[PDB]
């Protein structure tokens, strides 16, 4: 059986606090 | 723990052989070299001899040289010092003692010899 | 390792000691001359180094 | 080879004394020396191992001091138990020579 | 001054045969070691110099190891024109010392 992922995956990428700001 | 024990000493005729057999237990007999020593009444200690861990190698003391013999058995645990030519100022009460001059260094407690 | 074996020979005793500089909270700090917070002036202000 | 004696004769010192011996080398031996402590009918005690450290087990109040040639032994305190006879090895060298000794005394 | 004794006083074998011809030195002598075959009623050959090198024009079935104090001399198969008396010298001080003597 195999499932899509969908939008699931996504840990976050640092300590670092942000808000409001779209990082790569 | 680590706990050394020594038997074979008894009083013995001048130019007898005498050999004297050195316990280990408590720790890994084949991986420490062993020394061997001898304290003389009313005297400083003398170290006897050594041998290597393995055995294959050994070294003797300049007054015990050519007549003291050391030997040892991995699986025994027992390193034997064979004395040969003894003579009343060989008489000592000999030491058998594990690494020694170093933070690994243990004492056994001795057996008399007499000559 | 032996006592004969020159200098070159001779055994050393190695530590290393490994840092990671991060914005995480960084317990391990080596405080000293620590002060009061003050608030609602502009001031120099050190804050877990 | 490396010949051990100790210089100071037999000190007998009372209970909770500051006792110092001096063990010499005759040539340098570096850092190579370990100070045993035997009680009479008793195996020697390795009091500290090469110098500054202290073996384990063995009371905080000797001390090991001493580089090169000259190596020093101090107890801060006297104690019934301390009082013994003691002796230095030279390490360096493959034969190894023992201290001539120094008696403790009440 | 360095004391040098090959711990083989007289061992001698049979031809074809793997020999051992240890030497040691009182006080470490780094590498500095050099060692002659002396057959009787001739000219010391030098077999090893500087302790792991062969000397030029010798059979290379003589073998020297070791550094520092301990030194060992290995003859991978023995032949007649092997025997003869083995000799280890330290070259590290100024006063030389040649080893006892070791017959083969």
């Amino acid at each position: 059986a195999y499932t899509n992922s969908f939008t699931r995956g996504v840990y976050y990428p640092d300590k670092v606090f942000r808000s409001s700001v779209l990082h790569s | 723990e680590v706990q050394l024990v020594e038997s074979g000493g008894g009083l013995v005729q001048p130019g007898g052989s005498l050999r004297l057999s050195c316990t280990a237990s408590g720790f890994t007999f084949s991986n420490y070299g062993f020394h061997w020593v001898r304290q003389a009444p009313g005297k400083g200690l003398e170290w006897v001899t050594i041998i290597s861990y393995d055995g294959i190698t050994k070294h003797y003391a300049d007054s015990v040289k050519d007549r003291f013999t050391v030997s040892r058995d991995n699986s025994k645990t027992m390193v034997y010092l064979q004395m040969n030519n003894l003579k009343l100022d060989d008489t000592a009460v000999y030491y058998c003692a594990r690494d020694l001059g170093t933070y690994d260094d243990s004492w056994g407690q001795g057996v008399l010899v007499t000559v | 390792f032996q006592p004969t074996n020159g200098v070159g020979y001779q055994p050393y005793r190695v530590v290393v000691l490994s840092f990671e500089l991060l914005h995480a909270p960084a317990t391990v700090c080596g405080p000293k001359k620590s002060t009061n917070l003050v608030k609602n002036k502009c001031v120099n202000f050190n804050f877990n180094g | 080879d490396i010949q051990m004696t100790q210089s100071p004769s037999a000190l007998s010192a009372s209970v909770g004394d500051r006792v110092t011996i001096s063990c010499r080398a005759s040539q340098n031996i570096d850092g190579f020396l370990a100070w045993y402590q035997q009680k009479p009918g008793k195996a020697p005690k390795l009091l500290i191992y090469a110098a500054s450290r202290l073996q384990s087990g063995i009371p905080s109040r000797f001390s090991g001091s001493g580089s090169g040639t000259d190596f020093t032994l101090t107890i801060s305190s006297l104690q019934p138990e301390d009082f013994a006879a003691y002796y230095c090895q030279q390490v360096y060298s493959a034969p190894l020579t023992f201290g001539g000794g120094t008696k403790v005394e009440f």
